[PDB]
RNA sequence: UUUCUUGCCGGAGGUAGAGCUACUGGAUGGCCGAUGGGCCCCACAGGGUUACUGACGUCAGCCAAACUCCGAAUGCCGGU
RNA sequence: UUGCCUCCUAAAAUGUAACGGAGGCGCCCAAAGGUUCCCUCAACCUGGACGGCAAUCAGGUGUUGAGUGUAAGUGCACAAGGGAGCUUGACUGCGAGACGGACAUGUCGAGCAGGGACGAAAGUCGGGACUAGUGAUCCGGCACCUCUGAGUGGAAGGGG
RNA sequence: GUUACGGCGGUCCAUAGCGGCAGGGAAACGCCCGGUCCCAUCCCGAACCCGGAAGCUAAGCCUGCCAGCGCCGAUGAUACUACCCAUCCGGGUGGAAAAGUAGGACACCGCCGAACAC
């Protein structure tokens, strides 16, 4: 793993709106994001 | 009413110039060609044009490595 | 120590389910995803060569490390194209990046897919890889959408161990990838 | 006619007419041929003659084969001109036939006719030819 | 012209002891280039005149 | 006798001959089967329908001086 | 048309003519030279919004195909082809031996100085995949030299 | 001395390849897990390094068998041909070509290391 030509790359956790937590590295620094639907409470993973 | 051709390049002499069984000297010009239709084998070298000369005396040899044909050269008992 | 959500899950999980379905006579069969490959193929860059870099930024911020540039290994007149010119970006993923990239892909970006009814499973490669194309760039919350330029179809592909259309689907559904199943 | 939709070199030399042919002497398609049994440079104007005498003495029945192919161009310089000043021009197609090469072969129910019309056809051809038959 | 016969003269000795030809268009600027100046026995920097 | 003749031995060739599904340019058949035009079922999904223009491929068959998967005889170069 | 290079003619060594059949030329490359290391698709499927006869792409085999500064013989997944580093084999300056081809032309082993790569590992690799990319001599320049210097204490006035 | 165990090297480099069927892990050849350690990606620990045996012969590896594809391939004959004979034809002496069937072949040896019994 080459030492700065590569971006930087921290962990991060998120929670979603129906209230799902989520966590993983992600290019965003701030390492707290809001997703909307997320997979957990997505339509069409849900049923339908 | 004429031809646009007759135009030639010199014969370049080119060919085996020491067959097998021969013997010569180092540095003898054994093969002149264009490319490698013969390797330089064994105490054979390559020329810049493709020129295959012995590298030691003895007697030239003609052998098949890889199914590529090769000049070697092998070395003359002493008398 | 660490381990990502979707290869922790492979490892104690994902395997023993695939054993039971698709019994093989060793372990080593199981059904492995392999290198994650994402590409922007500009196309129009012989008129704007600028989106390249574009392109780049937003490769870089989606996966987490540099995009290869990749020139063009040929020049075909009909689109303008010369041997050199700078015509796609590549990034392969692999090891904790690809798994992580692969978890954020199935819990974040495809559910926020505008108007998303999923993808059919038929664009499996047929050797076991699985490619398709994201309508978009904005689903991933590292290209923050209120600040895109343009769209650019983006090109994914995971590559899997598995041996044709059956195991990669087997393989893709444990790790939860949606399917518009048809 | 016959002519080849190109030639690699269209100033070949003159095909060499010796020894009988190697290939071709057989029929293999129909059931008579015209057998060559002396060589000749055909030409694409001789197999034309020969094939249209051919298909007109089988009238409505019948399937014709043209072995050979004139694709080797004689050339021919400008009338009055002297020795010299180039190679002339493409003027004929020929096909290089020996002796033994089968030129055309027919199927033709009735037998009689069958061999009236290879008749014909080597009438039209510039070389002795025999008739022969498939049935060795 | 086009790929003209430059000269190349060491600094040091500053001896024109190769001559050689360069494309003007790719390559403007005086060539200089490591070569050997046999005066001063020894590889110098060679430079067009 | 280094010359030459003969025998034998070592040698590189691409000619004559052919062979071409071994390359580069060709040849009667039908074939899973390309644009399929055409009947259309009447889908713009999707599909047989191909009388005829007939893709690749395939079947014995054929040619080349600037073709060669091959390949002599002689000639030539050496040694004896 | 005239010189040079390539092929066929050319009759399997070499060579071989014609106002015979075809073409090239006579440049170009300082990174297309040197070295060190590494590689890897020619076409069907699934596809891959757009992006079909094409993309960034992913797999399989096509078994050495395929394609590859400029026409024949060569060079391949033993890469002369494709990428990369070096910092300038851009290996240059003094070069026994041999040689191939009337002069002209052409080949290189090898020894020495200085370096370039590779270094651990060896000690190894003399412009370009090779043949065209040129013009004798005369006469003049231009840089350098431990040469000459028309009596010279000496220089100015020619040569290498 | 031996093994379906290993590497290293072997031929005018396919009679050796391709493909199909069956078999093996004590030690080797592999497979493999995370980047504290040299080193590397024109991005990626995929190629190269670190600690390994918790686990495996799936693949590579190699063993046996299939002549299906490829490969090799006679003898004979012919083509061709050197010389010679021959008025136009042709013939003699010598040499002598691919395909195929007859056929061959699913390759052919030494150095050293491991266990076995001595």
């Amino acid at each position: 793993m080459k030492t700065g030509i590569h971006p930087e790359y921290v962990d991060t956790t998120v929670q979603c709106g129906c209230g799902h937590s989520f966590t993983t590295r992600s290019t965003k620094q701030s390492g707290t994001i809001v997703v909307e639907v997320c997979s957990q409470c997505h339509p069409f993973y849900t049923g339908k | 009413s004429s031809s646009r051709n007759g135009r030639d390049s010199a014969a370049q002499r080119l060919g085996v110039k020491r067959f097998g069984g021969q013997v010569v000297k180092a540095g003898e010009i054994l093969v002149r060609q264009r490319g490698t239709h013969f390797h330089p084998g064994v105490n054979v070298g390559r020329g810049g044009d493709d020129t295959l000369f012995a590298l030691a005396p003895g007697a030239v040899e003609f052998g098949a490595k890889r199914g590529r044909k090769t000049v070697n050269i092998v070395p003359v008992a002493r008398p | 120590k660490a381990l990502p959500r979707l290869k922790q899950r492979y490892r104690e999980e994902i395997r023993e389910a695939l054993q039971q379905e698709f019994n093989y006579a060793n372990v080593m069969q199981i059904p492995g995803v392999v290198k994650v490959v994402v590409n922007m193929g500009v196309g129009d860059a012989a008129r704007d060569a600028k989106l390249i870099n574009g392109a780049i930024n937003d490769l870089a911020l989606i996966t987490g490390q540099k995009p290869e540039v990749r020139r063009a290994r040929k020049s075909i007149a009909q689109f303008k194209l010369r041997e050199g010119m700078p015509i796609g970006a590549r990034v392969t993923l692999r090891g904790d990046r690809m798994w992580e990239f692969l978890d954020r892909l199935i819990s974040i970006a495809l559910p926020r897919i505008r108007d998303f009814r999923g993808l059919s499973p038929k664009q499996f490669d047929g050797t076991g890889n699985y490619t398709f194309g994201l309508n978009e760039q904005s689903m991933f919350h590292e290209i923050d959408v209120d600040s895109i330029d343009r769209p650019r179809g983006m090109d994914i592909t995971v590559v899997t161990t598995a041996t044709n259309d059956a195991e990669g689907r087997a393989l893709l559904r444990a790790l939860g990838f949606p399917f518009k199943e048809n | 006619m016959l002519i080849p939709r190109k030639v690699k070199h269209r100033k070949q030399h003159h095909p060499e007419q010796r020894g009988i042919a190697s290939g071709g002497t057989s029929v293999s398609f129909g059931d008579y041929g015209i057998q060559a049994l002396e060589h000749a440079y055909i030409t694409n104007r001789q197999i034309e003659s020969a094939r249209i005498a051919i298909n007109r003495h089988i009238k409505r029945g019948g399937k014709v084969w043209i072995n050979i192919f004139p694709d080797r161009p004689l050339t021919k310089k400008p009338a009055e001109t002297r020795m010299g000043s180039g190679k002339g021009s493409p003027e004929w197609w020929v096909a290089n036939v020996k002796p033994g090469r089968v030129l055309f072969e027919l199927s033709y129910p009735d037998e009689k006719t069958a061999r009236d019309a290879l008749t014909r056809a080597i009438h039209k051809l510039p070389i002795k030819a025999r008739i022969v038959t498939r049935e060795e | 012209d086009v790929r003209p016969k430059i000269t190349l003269a060491c600094e040091v000795c500053k001896h024109r002891n190769y001559i050689t030809k360069k494309n003007r268009r790719n390559d403007p600027d005086r060539l200089e280039i490591k070569k050997f100046c046999p005066n001063c026995g020894t590889h110098q920097p060679h430079k067009e005149s």
